[PDB]
């Protein structure tokens, strides 16, 4: 189940935006107040809520749990879970897998760095977990359910081995613990085999990661109509505003800047407004994840069709650009 | 700010033509009521009009007329009888514009002994064709220099002179037993164009007040507007780089890796200039982004490809751990390159620039810009105040504002073994809200 | 014991409650916004928008009634459309607010009028009982739960072999006390007598990995 | 026309946004290239006679 829980967080200069280093376009925005205070105080609420919702999700437990060496816990094969120390990633095979498939403005590039501006005011600010924080927390979470269960969350972590905690979790869900013991090699099969048909699904194919993407491509359009914008002329001489000066006397001069302004400063209130009620979707998903992180992940849950469907036994978060991904195991009947 | 000192003492007889300029800040330190008036105009002379406003002893006279004016005007009181003697401000008048004088009373005019006594406060200002004449009242005792303080001062006059005051001329008292001097001081400061952020009490009464660019403190104050500010990161007004040069291709030279406003044949703008490997055909004049912005320029002179980078712009914001625990804050240049924003502070080259401001060789570059005033410790605590891709800062003991890189929880460990388990033996419990 | 730690725990509260801030932090944010919502709207009164003043009265006075009607309608729209954003930006609020009161509403019927199995809904801990309390424009829920404490280790094994037969546990494990085996539970260390009482008879010995041999009373 | 142009900018190919309903999707798009599913484009009117 793939779940996205933050947005891309911008900012925008509207010196840069509306008049574009215009000195005679910086006198005329005066008149119409502080209206750049207030796009600033709207658009900085919204990327420190992208913040709230990625700790809410991730930063559920205490204590950094740290992975164990031995991966194969009774027959159930982790490898593809938890993050492998051999190769430089600090992710795990699925994660590697995650972050290939959801893969203008203003950025900085590189690590600790190449930080390039455009020409008009837009920008894009880092968030405050970086990828490797999100990866340790997740890492923490599987390493802390395959040797604590419960307890990992609910409290302090108890030291119980794997097979005792399944078959804890077979006997809630109503079958008796013997089905377990008695059947231990099918059951280490079938969950051996059950991931690596998911680690194929994402090599081979595609759409499986299409709520991720579509939080990326809309943030791309609303920049790029904001972007385009610029280009319109409102009923003015011309969207250029040099042209305007050039061509024209300082009395049709200021009329045909302020007709200018007034078009480029409600595109850009609509653009906060827009993004203001996609933040209001991007809450509502991201505090439907913090709910099956702590009910599902850290738990077990009774409630059908949440947490996969068939009788829920475990369940594993992923990360992924911009979201969770939840691998959830549940029993069969047939 | 930084006031100028002048003297009545025993051979010092200050009274030049001063520059008024915008208006300015008049104080001065009596015990013997040297200052008596000021002579405001332009040319000094009786070619035009200028206006004399002098407490002569008995009353105040306000005068805007064609006034023969003396290049030594004064007052003088003979110290053995201490009594006011002359009057030599102006020998004759006429074309008067305007005329006041105050109720009459009686003046103190006679040398004293000890130290200064009275402080006056006079603020004069033009504007309409009005002298504005501010006035305030502070007890001291002192035998030097102006004293630190905040008194209001309140409006007593508003005088339809019509004159053009760009210079002024105060009038001393000359003591003498053939003249002289006596113990006073007289200060002059300018007045600037500026934003205060006045605080009214219930009775009306400015009891405090803040200079909105004096530094990044008091600019967050007149933000929020609040004299106390809690702990936090606050946003505030965006930076700007201003261009220094001017490449043109008349013709002049081409400037690089400068922040230079250009104007090469059709193409006008500021920015930055640096060469590039485009390659251009041979009919392309100049080139644009995947936006409709001009982003690169065919030399026309010598067919060097070059780029045009925007000067620099960003945010602005102030960290701080709160007006409770101190006064110290640090700033984030946002999205910026610290080589850009060191050098442009050094030159003096921002908008906004604050008054009682340094760098403090604390530099540091993050993702989310230039981070300047904060330590770099490498350790790693509880994140305290997000600034962005992993880093927070802090007030700790090393108390400074430190930067450092977040810690994620307790690095603990649980042992795997087939065969044990662990089973609590007690229980507690606990109320959550 | 149980009131003992009942009682202190609310004394706990109420104590957090006179000396500190910032619990409340959210119940003031409400506040907070609607303040500065109303202060912008005010604040679009003095400005301009391009016209001659901020005031009709300066308008009609200084200006001819033909260009009166140009100046005064072009503050219309100034005014008009910073209303229409008030209202604009009140209704996506709003619908924050519903999102909360109705989460607030599943906390205090799954919660105060039941017991919940949800784990990290109603507090951290095994959830025993809640109580709800006022506040301004909003409710306190304070959250009894039970937090287990005081771990020991012990040696554990999936079955007893005594027979021939394979038993395993029907609630609980087996743990190895040091010197003979229990049964106990999971969540509190109460060791009983493993008899065929509580113990599930099911398939025979050398089947399951880790079979103890011992006795079954 | 919609025109793309290569890293050396050079004109590698070319798209008629008139020529038939698959084309006008291509330059309303901005892609060469378009997944299956149905796509909303450009209003008709009926002239009258
Ligand atoms: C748990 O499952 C993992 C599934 O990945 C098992 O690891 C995999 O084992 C195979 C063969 O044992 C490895 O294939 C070989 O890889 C090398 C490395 O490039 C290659 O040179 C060989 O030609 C061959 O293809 C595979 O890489 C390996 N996967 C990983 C991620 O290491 C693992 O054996 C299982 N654990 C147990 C205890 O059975
Ligand atoms: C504001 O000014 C008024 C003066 O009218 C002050 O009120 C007086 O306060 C004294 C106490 O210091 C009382 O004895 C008087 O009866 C008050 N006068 C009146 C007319 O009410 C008031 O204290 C001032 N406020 C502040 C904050 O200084
Ligand atoms: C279980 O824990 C509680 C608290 O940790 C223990 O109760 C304390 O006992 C001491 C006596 O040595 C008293 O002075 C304290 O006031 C008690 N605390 C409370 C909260 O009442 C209790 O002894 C522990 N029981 C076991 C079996 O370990
Ligand atoms: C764009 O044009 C450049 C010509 O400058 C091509 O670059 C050359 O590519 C060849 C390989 O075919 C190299 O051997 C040369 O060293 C390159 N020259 C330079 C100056 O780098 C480039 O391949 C062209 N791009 C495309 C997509 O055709
Ligand atoms: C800042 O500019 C200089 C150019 O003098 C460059 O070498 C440096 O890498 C830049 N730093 C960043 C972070 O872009
Ligand atoms: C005022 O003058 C002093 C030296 O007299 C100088 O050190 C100080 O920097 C000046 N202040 C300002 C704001 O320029
Ligand atoms: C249980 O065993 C572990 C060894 O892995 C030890 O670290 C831990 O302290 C033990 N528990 C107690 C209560 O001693
Ligand atoms: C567990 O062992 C201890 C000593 O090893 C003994 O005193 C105690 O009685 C045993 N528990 C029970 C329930 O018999
Ligand atoms: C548990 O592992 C130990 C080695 O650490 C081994 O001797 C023992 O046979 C194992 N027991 C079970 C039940 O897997
Ligand atoms: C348990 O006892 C049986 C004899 O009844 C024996 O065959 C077996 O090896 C014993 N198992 C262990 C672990 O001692």
């Amino acid at each position: 189940e793939v779940m996205p829980v933050s947005m891309a967080k911008t900012s925008v200069d509207c010196n840069m935006y509306i008049c574009g280093d215009s000195t005679e376009c910086a006198n005329l925005l005066l008149q119409y107040g502080s209206f750049c205070t207030q796009l600033n105080r709207a658009l900085s609420g919204i990327a420190a809520e992208q913040d709230r919702n990625t700790r809410e999700v991730f930063a559920q437990v205490k204590q950094m749990y740290k992975t164990p060496t031995l991966k194969y816990f009774g027959g159930f094969n982790f490898s593809q879970i938890l993050p492998d120390p051999l190769k430089p990633t600090k992710r795990s095979f699925i994660e590697d897998l995650l972050f290939n498939k959801v893969t203008q403005y203003g950025e900085c590039l590189g690590d600790i760095l190449i930080c390039a501006q455009k020409f008009n005011g837009l920008t894009v600010l880092p968030p405050l977990l970086t990828d490797d924080m999100i990866a340790a927390y997740t890492a923490a979470l599987v390493s802390g359910t395959a040797t604590a269960g419960w307890t990992f969350g609910a409290g302090a972590a108890l030291q119980i081995p794997f097979a005792m905690q399944m078959a804890y979790r077979f006997n809630g869900i109503g079958v008796t613990q013997n089905v377990l013991y008695e059947n231990q090699k099918q059951i280490a099969n079938q969950f051996n085999k059950a991931i690596s048909q998911i680690q194929e699904s994402l090599t081979t194919t595609s759409t499986a990661l299409g709520k991720l993407q579509d939080v990326v491509n809309q943030n791309a359009q609303a920049l790029n109509t904001l972007v385009k914008q610029l280009s319109s002329n409102f009923g003015a001489i011309s969207s250029v505003l040099n042209d305007i000066l050039s061509r024209l006397d300082p009395p049709e001069a200021e009329v045909q800047i302020d007709r200018l302004i007034t078009g480029r400063l409600q595109s850009l209130q609509t653009y906060v407004t827009q993004q203001l009620i996609r933040a209001a979707e991007i809450r509502a998903s991201a505090n439907l994840a913090a709910t099956k992180m702590s009910e599902c992940v850290l738990g077990q849950s009774k409630r059908v069709d949440f947490c996969g469907k068939g009788y829920h036994l475990m369940s594993f978060p992923q990360a992924a650009p911009h979201g969770v991904v939840f691998l959830h195991v549940t029993y069969v009947p047939s | 700010s930084n006031v100028t000192g002048f003297h009545t003492i025993n051979h010092t007889f200050g009274n030049p033509v001063i520059p008024f300029k915008d208006g300015i800040y008049f104080a001065a330190t009596e015990k013997s009521n040297v200052v008596r008036g000021w002579v405001f105009g332009s040319t000094m002379n009786n070619k035009s009009q200028s206006v004399i406003i002098i407490n002569n002893s008995t009353n105040v006279v306000i005068r805007a007329c064609n006034f023969e004016l003396c290049d030594n005007p004064f007052f003088a009181v003979s110290k053995p009888m201490g009594t006011q003697t002359h009057t030599m401000i102006f020998d004759n008048a006429f074309n008067c514009t305007f005329e006041y004088i105050s109720d009459a009373f009686s003046l103190d005019v006679s040398e004293k002994s000890g130290n200064f006594k009275h402080l006056r406060e006079f603020v004069f200002k033009n504007k309409d064709g009005f002298l504005y004449v501010y006035k305030g009242y502070q007890p001291i005792d002192v035998v030097r220099d102006l004293p630190s303080g905040f008194n209001t001062l309140k409006p007593i006059f508003k005088l339809p002179l019509g004159i053009n005051i760009t210079n002024f001329r105060a009038i001393l008292t000359a003591f003498s037993p053939i003249w002289g001097t006596s113990a006073a001081a007289y200060f002059v400061g300018y007045l600037k164009p500026t934003t205060f952020m006045l605080k009214y009490d219930e009775n009306g009464t400015i009891t405090d007040a803040v200079d909105c660019s004096q530094n990044p403190l008091a600019e967050l104050k007149c933000s929020v507007k609040s004299f106390e500010i809690d702990k936090g990161i606050y946003q505030t007004s965006n930076f700007r780089v201003v261009p220094s040069g001017d490449v043109v291709r008349l013709s002049t030279d081409l400037i690089k890796n400068q922040c230079v406003n250009f104007n090469f044949n059709g193409l006008t703008g500021t920015g930055v200039l640096t060469p590039s490997s485009k390659r251009f055909q041979p009919f392309q004049q100049f080139g644009r982004d995947v936006s409709d912005f001009t982003d690169s320029v065919r030399d026309p002179k010598t067919s060097e490809i070059l780029d045009i980078s925007p000067c620099a712009f960003g945010g602005v914001s102030v960290i701080t751990p709160g007006t409770n625990a101190s006064s110290e804050v640090a700033v984030l240049y946002q999205d910026v390159n610290c080589t850009d924003v060191s050098t442009a502070i050094h030159a003096d080259q921002l908008t906004p620039a604050w008054r009682i401001y340094s760098t403090g060789n604390n530099v540091f570059q993050t993702q989310a810009g230039c981070l300047i005033g904060a330590e770099h410790v490498d350790t790693s605590y509880e994140c305290d105040i997000p600034i962005g891709a992993g880093i927070c800062a802090s007030y700790h003991t090393v108390k400074s504002i430190v930067a450092y890189t977040m810690s994620l929880g307790a690095d603990s460990s649980i042992a795997y073994s087939n065969n044990t388990i662990a089973i609590p033996t007690n229980f507690s419990i606990s109320i959550t809200t | 014991q149980i009131a003992n730690q009942f009682n202190k725990a609310i004394s706990q509260i109420q104590e957090s409650l006179t000396t500190t801030s910032t619990a409340l932090g959210k119940l003031q944010d409400v506040v907070n916004q609607n303040a500065q919502a109303l202060n912008t709207l005010v604040k679009q009164l003095s400005s301009n928008f391009g016209a001659i003043s901020s005031v009709l009265n300066d308008i009609l006075s200084r200006l001819d009634p033909p260009e009166a009607e140009v100046q005064i309608d072009r503050l219309i729209t100034g005014r008009l459309q910073s209303l229409q954003t008030y209202v604009t930006q009140q209704l996506i609020r709003a619908a924050e607010i519903r999102a909360s009161a109705n989460l607030a509403a599943t906390k205090m019927s799954e919660c105060v009028l039941g017991q919940s199995k949800r784990v990290d809904f109603c507090g951290k801990g095994y959830h025993l009982m809640s109580f709800p309390q006022a506040a301004p424009h909003g409710v306190v829920f304070l959250h009894v739960t039970y937090v287990p404490s005081q771990e020991r280790n012990f040696t554990t094994a999936p079955a007893i072999c005594h027979e021939g037969k394979a038993y395993f546990p029907r609630e609980g494990v087996f743990v190895f006390n040091g010197t003979s085996w229990f049964i106990t539970q999971r969540n509190f260390f109460s060791p009983q007598i493993i008899t065929t009482d509580n113990t599930f008879v099911s398939g025979n010995c050398d089947v399951v990995i880790g079979i103890i041999n011992n006795t079954v009373y």
